[PDB]
């Protein structure tokens, strides 16, 4: 198989490389990460929350990261670029959180029991050491939509900040629904965007007198301010059209990268088609998410390509 | 008759 002849045979062209993103495409760097490495990271079911993570298994490029002391179900995939990992050491030294091991901090001790090597810090992306995105404080405020319930333009907050990115939380409600963005987000607008635009503002869980909401009692009772209108940044809509073709993580197994088409477009988003496979697993997916690459990146970063079934 | 948002 190779998608020179896949493209002859199908009279189809490949999205160009230029229509993604610098992290999607990048294929020169090596994956420094090595089996037994320790590191920290999010949680990606909780992104707010940091824990211990291990390396269980590196392919190409992608790395599998454990969860220290918990079950092994709930290994999940990251590139080597991730932003979403930092080196050992990373959450004191930036105010941050780290949950323990599973029943169990120092790192120097936990290496010491273990045996084993924390990740050097040169492998990581993120380390807080890049100047923030201006305007994005902790604790403002700014109206977002529930990415999980779209239909929801809801109060929310900016709860963390590290190097260009933000973590938006919903006032009140837990952390599943918590995001991390950048301030070019389609998904964020300044306080006051709603009643601009004549539409409803979800107010936070179990707040007194919903209806009644009111974002100058919220932010004075709160001492919080919003962030400033500037800050927001107007992201173009992406260029892929189409029937264009591209690689995916699929969904229903991450170890695995599949031949792709871009099914439907949206400003935003991208319907992903497995080509041979049923339309039945279609799937929306932002343009800037981190598991779909250019045609070529697979054998570039030797990582398998499953070809059209 | 209340309708509320309700996530569990
Ligand atoms: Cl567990």
């Amino acid at each position: 198989w190779s998608w020179e002849s896949y493209l002859e045979e199908q009279k189809a062209i490949t999205a160009p490389v230029s229509l993604f993103q610098d992290s999607q495409a990048v294929t020169h760097n090596k994956n420094g990460f090595k089996l037994g490495m320790k590191l920290e990271g999010i949680d990606p079911q909780h992104p707010s929350m940091y824990f211990i993570l291990t390396v269980a298994e590196v392919c190409g490029y992608r790395l599998r990261l454990h969860f220290d002391g918990y079950s092994e179900c709930h290994d999940f995939w990251v590139n080597a670029n991730s932003p979403d990992i930092h080196p050992a050491g990373w959450f004191e030294k930036t105010g941050h959180k780290l949950q323990p091991p599973k029943g169990y901090f120092s790192w120097s001790q936990y290496l010491r029991s273990t045996r084993a090597q924390a990740a050097p810090k040169h492998l990581f992306v993120s380390q807080s050491h890049s100047p923030p995105p201006l305007g994005f404080q902790v604790g403002m405020k700014l109206e977002a939509v529930d990415r999980m319930n779209p239909s929801l333009v809801c109060v929310a907050s900016v709860t963390d900040v590290v190097d260009s990115r933000f973590l938006v939380h919903f006032d009140n409600w837990d952390d599943t629904y918590d995001y991390w963005c950048d301030p070019s987000s389609p998904y964020i607008h300044p306080v006051g965007w709603c009643q601009k635009q004549g539409k409803p503002l979800t107010p936070p869980q179990d707040y007194p007198d919903p209806d009644n909401f009111c974002w100058e009692k919220y932010l004075e009772e709160t001492g919080a301010s919003a962030v400033p209108t500037w800050a927001f940044k107007v992201r173009p809509p992406h260029s892929f059209l189409v029937n264009m073709k591209l690689e995916a993580v699929d969904r229903r197994n991450p170890a695995l990268i599949r031949v792709a088409s871009v099914e439907d477009v949206e400003d935003h988003r991208i319907k992903i088609h497995f080509d041979g496979w049923s339309h039945g697993y279609d799937f929306w997916i932002d343009a800037d998410h981190p598991d779909i690459h250019p045609a070529g990146w697979c054998s570039k970063t030797g990582h398998p390509l499953q070809p059209p079934l | 008759h209340r309708k509320v948002l309700r996530d569990n």
